[PDB]
């Protein structure tokens, strides 16, 4: 349930694999365009290991479909994401969430 | 265990900064003198620069003291179930008490003048409204006993000795425009609280420090935790030393005041209430002289808890004798027609008693003497 | 029936008597051993009474005729039987003291002393430490009475909870006379409601229990502070509290107005809005600052919550959650998530009201000790929505 | 909308503002959860940028300062500040190198003093832990209540700190230039917000060395000077403001405090090593004495026959120059103290010009200017600047109500320490919360990490010290508390309080005595404690008098009243807990009656002697209520103890009579188990009640007294029906499956053991015909049904065992003693 809509091309040849950390700046908002979450905001990247579950299982095959330097748009399905559970406080139940990330680098 | 002791070298260097920390304490902090009651109180009493103007403005707000008893009464005015603990009034308390006694032919003219430096130091308190705090802290611990009214009633005696009639008049004043009943009902609660010599309590005591325990961490030679046998002597002779200072120097409105409220919804007899207090006390003196009574000699023990509850005796004594002397009719009337005569018939039985029984040994002449003033 | 009772009744106004003299005139004179004299109840109105039936009671004045309800206090138990003291006209010689003089009370028609049943045993362990008051021929040597004098603040309140008592059970009867009859196209068929009075009423005690001024002195705030805790207290003791949500809830049975004129005539609906809206104010004043009292309402909190959509009385019953919330702990530990919903529900159908976010603030911290069951449904139910 | 737009929008910025308000009500008194939340409306970028904002509306500016804290820094300052109270000093190098003064040339007495807050503290204080405020992490998959709890969010403290200097340096020079238009609308909107910031970070210790002496400068830049710019002290703020001042500088008397603490735990440990060598040296020509000296050699060993604190308690006896012939030691080391003793009297201010030159001077000359320049009107300033007042005039008692919280270490003991400070923390984190699922959890495992370190058993003074047990026991009683008498909820959570004040007893006496002083408190609240089961606090009472003559001996006689009226009750009520389970309602309720009689069981019997003093008591309570024995024993139309007993086995066998009759609840209550087990209880106490037998001997009034009223009590004749009455034997049958009673149903050989206590101690066996009629019906039948369980089979069962320890506690010792 992942839909990756590229904003700004990348390299196109570098991709992140198993094992690999993804530093990354993410600015997240739900479908109807209320925004919950953003990396930009605190000034930090933000970093993680694909492979590892660290992240909702929608940002794992997002990312790994992006190249380095790449600004994509990812729409997550509630499935991939949260879900029905969803997340107390920030995200309602049954939400898409919309995600606009930017491959900074790979380490 | 003692030829088993460890010596002081063997043990480790935490062990023996901790015992060494309360070894340093109690022999050069504690012991430590260092007398500020007199600086701050003079520091907290001057105004600061600024009668410059010198215009209408003579209301004349209050000096930073003044400004302190007004905050404490403001918290005993407040209106609560129960006054909560203050460690910062008990401490100020104390700081003002110090402040106003600071004290082998002594001439007629320091004889006077002693009392009027006395007199000076406690006008710096109750023309600052300390007078009226210590009635309505008094009035706040509603009958509970505790550090919070033994400190008001050290301030209250220590502003009150030699018998200040101003003083007096003031906390008659204030008593009897509010006509609030909870001042009297507090003074009743502590005086039927005040404890006095319990047998059980005494052996059970014996029995203790036969035992002689020792603690963990090292060992204590024979523990002195608090006494049981009359624990709080210290705050019942300030209660009524407290109360005979409100009728020193034969102050009859106030000794009218003790027996009977009249502007109050609910009289209590304050008069009454000693007399009550003084029979419980004679009956454990009573009960203490049966004890030791088939015994030869009176140990140590003994004579200490008799020179205590002969203490507490003599204050009450003290309290009845001021109460009536003037003459305050009234009290006399009242005392007349209480058990009074029931507690000095009581009275009569163990002082004849107890001096036939310490007369026999010379080892209780200090006893014997401290029994015949109180008679 | 009357009783012997210690603990908290000796400040409650149902220990409360009046002594009424067999006379007008001078009637306020010093009272004298062997004088006959009523004893009225404050709060209740009767007076106590030697019936053939069930001996010693309480009884209404149709029925106190001076035979069954004169009494007189005497010094001793002796009997006496010298002469009828004959009444002067002025004070008279003070005799009976409050306080100090020990009084027996006999009853004058039969001789009978006032004293204590005996209660029989195995009923000390249900707590009963009440002593039920009888009428006997010889009595106990403890049945001396002491005679206390009451404050003028209490005396006021006790008549006050009188007439009150009576005023708006008269009020709640007159509502069930028409409780399921509707008028039709003609009066409602029966007395008239006392509107007027109830709205004095209502006014009265409103400006009655009034929070002191934040303007005053310290010294002088705590002590109307004190009385008002009192006099909230002496209310709440006698069901007033109770009696003014009964006539709440048969009140609010009606969704309007006109709804409401369709059983009790436009002339008494005119006025339904009005007095609504005075219950809830008087509701609020009866609870606000005291704890016991809100805490009444850890029984029945849907009662309130269910309130807050009505339209006519939409301030007044949020101003009586707020004084709940804010008082006692206890209303925070039974809330649950409907009530929390229907309270974030009214800011979405009544607008951006402040008031209702700090009737949301003390759901989360009260005295200094929070409560996360609270503080995580404000936040699941009101945040992530973000309208 | 621009939000400066808000000024002229009064009624959106008066629900703004509350909006913010109730921002932080939810995040409140440590809900990290809701604090992360909260960072998906309010950001960082957004507060970073409405502290530094200008135009900001004054109670918009003063609510994002206080959401700001609220959301990330609350609970660190919070936790910080309980640890602040406390000095555990490890002993290391760095310790060491602590002085009162900074070394310098001004004089030998005292140097200046340093700049308060600037230098080196070794006083533990567990970290600060914060989480990064993340959205995209996978929903943990562990269950609610069972995740580890959240930390803070995470904010850049290093800019944050940075700022707030910035900031408060730039108010007090643009409230130098008395500008018609402060930030906020008013000189409180604009400092108060700022002070705020500054003082949670002070107490959170992010500023370092040179932050402080920046901050110090902006206060008073002429006293704090190390070797328009007006300090804070002297701008004319309102009393609001003033408020906020009194806080900063209570954070540095706090500081000095510390100092003086750390400086005397660093001259301690340098100091005790003179002593210990010098002891040592002492000790070594010591042994040589004999050559030239007698017997009195015994005075100058006294010192080593010596407990150690009675040791360094005559070292250090120096003082007052009429002790110096008791202490051995040489002048030189005597020099060293008194030296650091005169240099500690000048460091409080005792004794040894308009500038204060010191801290002391300076609060002490500001706090009195103040209340003689105006009227204070508000409270909360007026008891802040009094109190700080009162610090500067009386350093040396400041110094002496914080040694009691001051404890030195071991450097290899301060991770374990370091640890239980984390697990302290997190029980002092629920003093201000409702208890809960989650609650619960977290204090359980914290009691159980606690537990678990060895500091917890290496130093109970450090225990007491850090009031682990106050804090355990207020968490117990507030959870008590609430649902008092209709329902207990948490249990695990009371169950595991009561199991670690239990232990906690049993580590010393002095903990087993300050859990004493709290022995009313225990008991009125085990009044419903018989619910729960396992560790009750009536069983933490019962733990701390156990044992314990002294405890014993101070025991009040109201707490013993309080403990007979509730036996009292449950021998008049059912238990309602029982009857809503569909129990048949008896009149009483032995379950919890036995709780009680246990709890007077080690009120009166100590070490194996009976307390006469207790014991007395207790019995005369005791009749005094008779409702307190049971239907039995009630004099008028009440049947005796054996056939109280025998009335409870058919009730055993019986269904329907000793059950609810619908273990099935995993903790079945067997009503005719319960009455057996009361009334042993009850034979039990009784016997330990009798008096010794050598106050029988000595002919004592009271003690032969006592034992006639024990003995009328309980007949000889039903002692002995009891003890004769059988007892269910495991038995073979029915394809050889083992036929085994339910211990917790049926009559057991620990109901037969206090009756035979009562027997050898109450009546005794004194002639030879008594001893045979007891020994072939009570005894030699239940001794011949031990022997014959003997077997490959049955030696190991339940029944076999509790016949075992029967024989072997009871009968056989009290056969050895009528042998002759």
């Amino acid at each position: 349930g992942v839909q990756v809509e590229t904003i700004s091309p990348g390299d196109g040849r570098t991709f992140p694999k198993r094992g690999q950390t993804c530093v990354v700046h993410y600015t997240g908002m739900l479908e109807d365009g209320k925004k919950f979450d953003s990396s930009r905001d605190r000034n930090k990247p933000f970093k993680f290991m694909l492979g590892k579950q660290e992240v909702i299982r929608g940002w794992e095959e997002g990312v790994a479909q992006m190249s380095v330097g790449q600004r994509a748009k990812l729409t997550i399905s509630p499935d991939y994401a949260y879900g029905a559970t969803g997340h107390p406080g920030i995200i309602p139940p049954h939400a898409t969430l919309v995600f606009d990330v930017e491959l900074l680098k790979l380490e | 265990a003692c030829f088993r002791m460890t010596p002081l070298y063997n043990l480790p260097t935490h062990r023996a900064c901790n015992m060494f920390l309360e070894s340093y304490k109690a022999a050069w902090i504690l012991t430590e003198d260092h007398s500020f009651e007199d600086r701050m109180i003079d520091d907290l009493s001057k105004a600061g620069e600024q009668e410059e103007e010198e215009e209408e403005v003579e209301e004349k707000k209050p000096d930073p003291l003044h400004q302190l008893v007004l905050h404490f009464s403001r918290t005993a005015l407040t209106e609560k179930s129960k006054l909560d603990e203050d460690y910062l009034y008990m401490a100020y308390a104390d700081i003002m008490a110090k402040s106003c006694h600071l004290e082998v032919e002594v001439s007629f003219e320091e004889k006077e003048m002693e009392k009027q430096r006395l007199l000076y130091q406690q006008s710096r308190l109750h023309t600052r409204g300390a007078a009226e705090m210590v009635l309505q802290m008094i009035s706040a611990c509603k009958g509970e006993t505790g550090a919070m009214v033994s400190s008001t009633l050290k301030l209250g005696i220590s502003i009150l000795n030699g018998g200040n009639a101003e003083v007096q008049q003031k906390m008659l004043d204030y008593l009897k425009d509010k006509k609030e009943v909870g001042f009297f009902q507090s003074i009743q609660a502590l005086m039927q609280t005040c404890s006095v010599l319990d047998l059980n309590a005494f052996e059970r005591q014996n029995k203790a420090e036969g035992l002689g325990m020792v603690n963990e961490d090292g060992t204590v030679i024979n523990r002195q935790n608090g006494e049981k046998v009359m624990a709080d002597d210290e705050f019942t002779q300030d209660l009524f030393r407290f109360l005979q200072l409100l009728c020193e120097g034969h102050n009859n409105d106030f000794q009218n005041y003790l027996r009977t409220q009249t502007g109050n919804t609910t009289t209590i007899n304050i008069i009454i209430c000693t007399v009550d207090y003084l029979l419980r006390l004679q009956e454990s003196i009573s009960d203490f002289y049966w004890y030791y009574s088939g015994k030869d000699v009176i140990e140590e023990q003994g004579k200490r808890n008799f020179s205590k509850a002969m203490s507490v005796a003599k204050q009450v004594f003290n309290s009845l004798t001021e109460y009536i002397q003037g003459p305050c009719t009234g009290n006399q009337q009242s005392l007349a027609h209480s058990r009074l005569w029931d507690a000095v018939v009581g009275f009569l039985h163990v002082f004849a008693h107890m001096m036939m029984k310490l007369a026999q040994d010379s080892s209780q002449i200090e006893l014997l003497k401290e029994l015949l003033d109180l008679q | 029936l009357v009783y012997y009772e210690g603990g908290a009744v000796c400040t409650h106004a149902r220990s409360l008597w009046r002594l009424e003299p067999l006379r007008i005139s001078w009637s306020g004179s010093h009272l004298r051993w062997g004088q006959p004299l009523r004893i009225r109840h404050v709060t209740t109105g009767r007076y106590l009474a030697l019936t053939e039936d069930q001996g010693l009671v309480v009884v209404d004045a149709c029925k106190a005729h001076t035979k069954a309800t004169s009494f007189c206090f005497r010094v001793s138990k002796e009997k006496l039987d010298t002469a009828p003291k004959r009444d002067v006209e002025g004070m008279g010689p003070p005799e009976i003291k409050y306080g100090e003089s020990l009084c027996f009370v006999q009853h004058v028609a039969s001789g009978l002393w006032l004293t204590y049943a005996a209660p029989d045993p195995k009923a000390l362990r249900l707590g009963v430490l009440k002593k039920k008051a009888i009428l006997h021929q010889e009595g106990h040597m403890d049945d001396a009475l002491f005679l206390t004098r009451c404050q003028q603040e209490e005396s006021q309140a006790a008549r006050m909870i009188h007439s009150t008592a009576g005023l708006y059970n008269q009020f709640i009867k007159g509502l069930d006379s028409f409780s399921g009859k509707p008028r039709g196209s003609g009066p409602p068929a029966g007395p008239a409601l006392p509107i007027e009075a109830v709205i004095l009423s209502l006014q009265d005690l409103i400006g009655y229990f009034e929070p002191p001024s934040e303007e005053l002195q310290h010294e002088e705030k705590q002590s109307k502070l004190r009385s008002l805790r009192n006099r909230q207290s002496l209310f709440q003791e006698e069901g007033m509290l109770s009696l003014v949500l009964n006539c709440i809830d048969r009140l609010n049975v009606y969704t309007t107005a006109a709804h409401f004129a369709e059983y009790a005539g436009e002339e008494a609906a005119e006025s339904w809005k009005e007095i609504v809206n005075l219950l809830y104010e008087l509701l609020a004043s009866l609870i606000r600052g005291n704890r016991a009292n809100c805490a009444l309402f850890s029984t029945n909190l849907d009662w309130v919550v269910s309130k807050l959509d009505r339209l006519e009385a939409s301030s007044g019953i949020l101003e009586v959650l707020y004084c709940v919330l804010i008082e006692s702990p206890e209303v925070l530990n039974i809330i649950q998530e409907n009530h929390i919903k229907s309270i974030i529900s009214l800011l979405d159908k009544h607008g951006r009201n402040h008031k209702v976010l700090d009737v949301l603030c003390s759901l989360c911290v009260c005295n200094g000790v929070a409560v996360r069951s609270n503080q995580d449904l404000i936040t699941e139910n009101l945040l992530p929505g973000r309208e | 909308m621009d939000i400066l737009e808000l000024s002229e929008r009064l009624d959106l910025q008066r629900f703004h503002s509350h909006t913010l308000r109730l921002y932080r009500a939810v995040c409140a008194l440590g809900n990290n959860r809701v604090a992360h939340a909260l960072c998906s409306h309010v950001d960082q970028a957004q507060l970073l940028h409405a502290l530094e904002d200008a135009h900001l509306p004054g109670p918009l500016r003063a609510g994002y300062y206080d959401l700001l804290i609220s959301i990330h820094l609350e609970s660190a300052c919070r936790s910080r500040r309980s640890m602040l109270s406390e000095y555990i000093v490890p002993l290391t190098p760095e310790t060491r190198a602590i002085t009162l003064f900074p070394p310098g040339r001004k004089g030998g007495n005292a140097r200046r003093h340093g700049l308060p807050g600037v230098g080196v503290t070794t006083s533990l204080r567990p970290p600060h832990h914060f989480s990064p405020p993340c959205f995209v992490a996978a929903l943990p998959a562990a269950g609610v209540a069972e995740a580890p709890a959240r930390l803070s969010p995470a904010i850049p403290l290093e800019a944050l700190r940075d700022k707030a200097l910035r900031m408060l340096g730039e108010a007090v020079r643009d409230g130098g230039q008395h500008a018609r238009d402060p930030v906020g609308g008013s000189v409180e909107f604009q400092f108060v917000p700022v002070l705020k910031l500054v003082s949670t970070l002070l107490v959170m210790g992010i500023f370092g060395d040179e932050d402080v002496k920046q901050i110090l400068k902006m206060i008073e830049p002429e006293v704090f000077t190390e070797e328009l710019e007006e300090g804070l002290l002297q701008m004319k703020l309102p009393e609001s403001v003033k408020l906020q001042m009194c806080n900063l500088l209570e954070y540095f008397c706090d500081q000095e405090l510390q100092h003086r603490v750390e400086s005397l735990a660093a001259f301690a440990e340098r100091y005790v090593d003179k002593l210990q060598a010098n002891q040592r040296s002492r000790y070594a020509l010591l042994m040589r004495a004999f050559t030239m000296s007698a017997a009195e050699t015994a005075r100058r060993t006294r010192e080593f026959r010596s407990p150690p604190q009675e040791q360094i308690n005559m070292l250090l006896h120096f003082k007052d120059e009429a002790d110096e012939e008791d202490c051995p030691l040489p002048e030189d080391i005597r020099q060293d103290l008194q030296d650091f003793h005169q240099d500690l009297l000048a460091h409080c201010g005792i004794q040894l010009e308009k500038k204060p030159q010191s801290l002391q001077e300076l609060v002490s000359h500001m706090v009195v200017r103040w209340a003689q320049e105006d009227y204070v009107q508000s409270p909360e300033l007026v008891r802040a600047m009094f109190s700080l007042l009162h610090r500067q005039y009386d350093g040396l008692g400041e110094l002496l109500r914080a040694l009691p919280r001051a404890y030195t270490i071991s450097p290899s003991s301060v991770e374990d320490t370091m640890s239980l400070l984390e697990c302290l923390g997190q029980i002092r984190s629920l003093l201000i919360v409702q208890m809960g699922p989650q609650e619960e959890n977290l204090m359980i495992q914290s009691i159980g990490n606690i537990m678990n370190n060895k500091v917890f058993y290496q130093h109970p003074n450090l225990m007491r010290a850090l009031g682990m047990h106050e804090t355990v026991m207020e968490v117990m009683v507030n959870v008590l508390g609430g649902g008092e008498t209709k329902e207990i909820r948490f249990p695990k959570m009371v169950t595991s309080c009561c199991r670690f004040l239990c232990y906690f007893c049993r580590i010393s006496r002095q903990n087993q005595r300050s859990m004493f002083d709290h022995l009313s408190y225990l008991l009125e609240n085990s009044g419903i404690g018989l619910g729960m089961q396992g560790s009750t606090p009536l069983d933490v009472a019962a733990a701390s008098v156990i044992d314990n003559n002294e405890l014993a001996l101070a025991l009040q006689e109201q707490d013993l009243e309080k403990v007979v009226s509730y036996l009292a009750g449950c021998g008049l009520q059912s238990c309602p807990m029982l009857l809503a389970k569909g129990y048949p309602d008896i009149g009483w309720n032995p379950c919890g009656g036995e709780r009680y009689l246990d709890f007077l069981r080690f009120a009166v019997f100590v070490n194996g002697e009976s307390v006469e003093e207790n014991a007395n008591v207790v019995v005369r309570l005791l009749i005094r209520k008779p409702e307190c024995f049971g239907p039995a024993l009630r004099g008028e139309g009440g049947s005796g103890l054996l056939a109280a007993i025998e009335e409870a086995i058919r009730i055993s066998e019986d269904p329907a009579r000793d059950g609810p009759g619908v273990p099935p609840e995993e903790n079945r209550v067997h009503l005719g188990h319960a009455i057996m087990s009361f009334y042993a209880a009850l034979i039990d106490l009784l016997g330990r009640c009798a008096p010794e037998m050598h106050l029988i001997q000595a002919g004592k009034g009271e003690a032969l007294r006592i034992r006639a009223i024990l003995r009328s009590l309980v007949p000889l004749d039903d002692l002995v029906g009891i003890i004769s009455l059988p007892l269910q034997i495991p038995t073979l049958g029915k394809d050889g499956a083992l036929v085994q009673p339910k211990m917790s149903a049926s009559f057991v050989p620990d109901h037969k053991a206090s009756m035979v206590l009562f027997l050898d101690r109450v009546y005794g066996i004194e002639n030879q015909d008594f001893l045979l009629h007891v020994l072939d019906v009570g005894f030699l039948p239940d001794m011949r049904a031990a022997a014959s369980l003997d077997t490959a089979t049955f030696s190991t069962t339940e029944m076999a065992l509790a016949l075992n320890r029967y024989l072997c506690l009871a009968v056989l010792p009290l056969i050895t003693k009528c042998a002759p």
